[PDB]
């Protein structure tokens, strides 16, 4: 148990940035689509 | 109990590259812009319009992980636009119909509109009653049966370059019949200049021509425009010949 | 592979249960581990909140 | 039932987005942003007040349905003793809400969600299912407020184009007019917009459209 | 207003719970169809004269496993069948299936496969024989 | 006690949308803007500035509502045995702020929405707030087409007196736009219509 | 580690500048509003669509350059002793985007911005060579639409109609036989053939 | 019951297996005897001299059941 | 007198048609269920077919007792597993009178030991592995 909850607790931190990472990309990814259409 | 955080946490991820695909067609569509839409319940509604037409299973492992994702983003985005640019076709063709309908007759001459908003939003209306959004909604779904990513779809080039005379053979076909009594009455007063010489035919060209070009589009307004508008929505039958995956 | 021999000291004690030199032995070992374990889940926190601060700071 | 506070508060932190998304403000929001569109005022009334009347008559009709669900969840016998009760109680507990979505909701769009999932589900293999299931079977909860959102932005931009056409009617007439005179080079909207004020106030749209929508979902005795 | 001669049962693209409804009175009990199960359909014209005989044929040309536990008839497709294996550390298995078999629970179709004498088994079958095996198992150890 | 800190800290909270949908301060907001779109005028001076004076404005003629519900629940009888005397209790505080808005809010239309006289009982906070702001937008913009009628004909007789001549080719704002200030600085509009707007609530 | 993400995110909010000032975009916007001026009609056809093309043509361009920058940085072998020789390993990264860059600018600004080769001195140049580019390619498309409304006011003359107005006349002609001769899938391709080897 | 008539679709029925730590099953299917709520569609299923059985019926039928044997160990 | 006529089915319609000659319900994974098939069939002697149909397809099944579970062949695994005061003799034996002793796929490992090893099916594994780990807390 020490050493799977820390190979757990890397686990859900890292995927949680994961998720993070890939949702404001997608953010700034259209938004920058949206500012060029408007030009 | 760990799978069950993974399973909301898959989800998540996944809904990301929804929005990305989905997000510039709510730019696009007359009825569904920023300009009627606020900014509080907007991104509401992509995110679980995304999740209800994903194409993978919800519970599985994307295979987004660590291929290639800021070029991945241009992809969707890529592809976005190429269906928002399809998808707003028939809107397109007839506000294009409204401005040259407003630049004849005068009205617009103060450049070197409304008029072109109101066939926008009328065919905006009669798109939507009959059928609309499940054809709207069936050609994403149908991208996804077509263009799943890891497999690097494009909008397939050779032919997006005949898009601009698409819309423009459309225009002119359907701007046909008021352009050519408008032009028609101008010469016709012409002859009567030259019958007259002090006559300034130019001012009175202003006052009658705004009556012509409500009058004669009234006769073939009821029955004429609104089928056009029905045979000029994109269907998703022909989503295979805009696109192909590149292995 | 500290708690390898963490876990080989634990069962003589087991067996044997009264032995002054071996609980003093155990004592010097379980404290050390106990400031193992805490410091290694301390440091991995740091690398997360400050990993959070930047998409935090650019979102 | 230590947890059961737990999905109560998670529960309670996605609030605001079920109210972006699941009730009726929905319809409100999106008509009020084009009353002020139509009459081409850009930053005025203000929508930062207009979200607040379109959010309070809203609430003034969800009342009763949210009403239910504390009386009901408040009951000092939520806790049974089986595993499928349990999760069937929650079930009957939200059916007040699930049927509203059933009768606003548009009869086609909602039944395309259930076969788009199906063979993302299991595969091309499923069969699809017809309109003869209304009279038995309920859909899940997931397929329905995506098809609800979007035939309340087609009901909201049907009453929206409406209202939008007489004051076009009045902004053809008076690019007309000046072009009955010589004033090709003139400003037509800076003269248009008294005449588009007046064929509202004198109408009196707000308290007959405002009466008419809460007709939409209720009645009066 | 309905003529025909005989007695019967005509079903146009029925969706397996209202046929199993019309067989649910010459079976003298109410039959329960899960939600998997009864997505497939099914026409033609059939007639119920021993219908414990005609359920089970037709749970084998569709597809189906069955169970009948004194008050009602349980009915899934045959991808929902389950497994398990249990150890019972003070109790035999001949004495469990004395217990079942006096009860009256007792399925020669889904037999207990394990030792005579010895506290583990493999039980498998519908998903309400199984659970029903497995907590009484557990409820028997725990009592003794 | 600790009960009413929650609701002293929820009006706090909540006051830049009651203060935003609930006061004369939309009829101050709204006037403001349109006395520049009528001027032709698009970010002058501001949206904060106007904003500013029109909250101030707003703030003269509700201070007297908002004091006096201070000196009435300072008093020292919010201790009852009852649970009803205190829910009159407070229903006896907010009778301020209902006698405020029935004198603007129509009585049809909260009576509309009292379905789903008033001197027996008043009608409920709720059934009112809407009519309340539905009827300032309306009266706001019917006081909005009146002062924007005079510039319409600036606007006009120097289009007119430019076609009188040969040059039709001429954009009017140009010169209208020095001509519509000037009608309103010899008025001195300014200083006049925000002294009606506070004598159409407050007396002299 | 993670100062790789600072610049990884950097990269996507000042991407809607490196689309406005680097690329081919630059190009490609101009011609189309510019032809559309020539024909005279200012919202057909209702810019939203010349910028939707020329987005996605523009980005035809610059894909396989931005997945060659990441096969190549997917290699994890960056990592040496030397602090300039992980540095020379990043100006191997970016010289995929630099060749295109060094291709279509001029001799003259390029080293006029590195004594006042180095990136930054490339953009201007380069921005400002495409603009001049973009000019005498519209002015090579605008002589046919100044011969044809000065034929047909000409014909006015040589009948006694001096004393109507030309263009409501002679803009309807300049779109028909614009359409009909299907110049708008010409000019378009004529330009993506420049920049790459289209289909 | 006895003073109302519960009517409930096929799909809810439930089952439930319980255990008596200190009394028999016929001494509780007596006490259903001589009370009234002994139902012979849904009988009790289980051995005559045991402490599990095996019940299945209407929900407020079941939940009768389960209610009444746990606290009739209680007492005991 | 019998057989079925394939016409581009999914072999999850197919075997479930041999369900009634063959006396037990049959159940086909979903990896194994995009796999397809045509031709006249004939079902005259189903326990040598359903033997040469998952050679030449290519599958693994089991028959337990009760239904015939099917899995394609890239599912199959494997594992290791040692017991500590019980050998393999009496493992074996257990199974030779519970019937779950499978010829095709049978225990490799030492005669008196606690180590063996074990693949296939994963009924079959998931099985194994939990009887084998269940007689050494009763022991």
């Amino acid at each position: 148990d020490p050493k799977e909850l820390a190979i757990s607790q890397e686990m859900i931190s890292d995927y949680n940035l994961y998720v993070s990472m890939v949702s404001t990309l997608t953010r700034k990814g259209v938004g920058a689509v949206e500012t060029l259409l408007r030009s | 109990f760990y799978a069950l955080y993974f399973e909301i946490h898959h989800l998540v991820a996944s809904a990301a590259l929804g929005f990305a695909r989905v997000a510039p067609i709510f730019f696009f569509l007359p009825f569904l812009n920023s300009g009627v839409l606020s900014g509080a319940p907007r991104n509401a509604i992509i995110i679980l319009v995304a999740l209800g037409v994903w194409p993978h299973a919800l519970n599985e492992a994307p295979p987004f992980l660590s291929v290639a994702m800021i070029p991945l983003v241009l992809q969707e985005a890529a592809v976005g636009v190429m269906l928002g640019c399809l998808l707003s076709w028939p809107f397109w063709v007839m506000h294009a119909l409204g401005c040259i309908i407003d630049n004849q007759r005068g009205a617009t001459l103060s450049s070197s509109s409304e008029m072109a908003n109101f066939l926008n939003m009328f065919a905006a209306v009669v798109y939507l009653q009959n059928g609309g959004l499940v054809t709207m909604v069936d050609v994403l779904n149908k991208s996804y049966q077509l263009c799943d990513p890891m497999n690097e779809c494009t909008p397939s080039l050779p032919p997006l370059l005949t898009f601009i005379n698409q819309v423009a053979q459309n225009a002119l076909v359907l701007a046909s019949p008021v352009v050519l009594v408008l032009l028609l009455s101008e010469v016709f007063l012409g002859l009567l200049s030259r019958f007259a010489p002090q006559m300034n035919a130019f001012a009175i060209s202003l006052t009658v021509k705004s009556g012509i070009a409500v009058l004669i589009m009234l006769l073939y307004f009821s029955p004429v425009l609104p089928d056009n508008v029905l045979r000029l929505s994109f269907q998703a039958t022909g989503l295979s010949s805009w696109f192909y995956e590149r292995g | 592979n500290l708690q390898t021999q963490v876990t080989e000291a634990l069962d003589k004690l087991a067996a044997k249960p009264s032995d002054p030199a071996l609980l003093a032995a155990y004592q010097s070992k379980l404290s050390e581990y106990n400031l193992y374990r805490n410091a290694q889940s301390n440091t991995v926190k740091v690398f997360k909140d400050i990993d959070a601060a930047i998409i935090q700071n650019f979102r | 039932n230590d947890i059961s506070l737990i999905a109560l508060l998670a529960f309670s932190t996605l609030l605001p987005f079920i109210i972006a998304s699941g009730t009726c403000f929905v319809k409100f929001s999106i008509v009020f942003v084009m009353v002020r569109n139509a009459l081409g005022l850009q930053q005025i009334p203000s929508n930062m007040t207009l979200n607040g009347v379109a959010l309070l008559l809203s609430m003034f009709v969800m009342w009763p349905i949210m009403h239910d669900a504390y009386v009901y969840f408040e009951d000092e016998d939520v806790t049974f003793n089986d595993i499928s009760s349990l999760s069937k109680h929650v079930d009957e507990g939200l059916d007040g809400y699930r049927d509203y979505l059933i009768k606003y909701s548009d009869r086609e769009l909602v039944q395309f969600f259930e076969n788009a999932q199906l063979k993302r589900q299991y595969g091309e293999e499923t069969e699809t299912v017809k309109r003869d299931k209304d009279e038995i079977e309920k859909p899940s909860i997931f397929a329905l407020l995506p098809a609800y959102a979007l035939s309340e932005i087609k009901s909201a931009f049907k009453i929206g184009f409406y209202l939008y056409l007489p004051f076009v009617v009045v902004d053809l007439v008076v690019s007309s007019v000046l072009l009955a005179l010589g004033m090709m080079m003139m400003s037509p909207v800076t003269i248009s917009t008294p005449i588009k004020l007046v064929l509202f106030v004198a109408l009196d749209g707000w308290t007959l459209l405002s009466k008419g929508l809460i007709l939409q979902y209720m009645d009066i005795a | 207003k309905i003529p025909v001669t005989g007695s019967g049962f005509v079903a146009k693209d029925d969706s397996l719970r209202t046929f199993f409804d019309a067989m649910a009175l010459q079976l003298k009990e109410p039959v329960i169809v899960s939600k998997m199960a009864a997505r497939k359909k099914i026409t033609g014209n059939f007639e119920f004269h021993d219908p414990n005989a005609l359920l089970e044929k037709l749970s084998l040309q569709l597809g189906l496993i069955w169970y009948f536990d004194g008050q009602a008839i349980y009915i899934y497709d045959a991808s929902e069948m389950r497994n398990a294996v249990v150890s019972l550390r003070n109790v035999s298995l001949n004495e469990f299936n004395n217990f079942l078999k006096r009860s009256g629970l007792y399925n020669k179709n889904y037999p207990l496969r394990g030792d005579n004498r010895k506290g583990t088994f493999y039980v498998s079958g519908p998903p309400v024989y199984v659970d029903m095996v497995v907590n009484a198992a557990t409820m028997m150890d725990k009592q003794n």
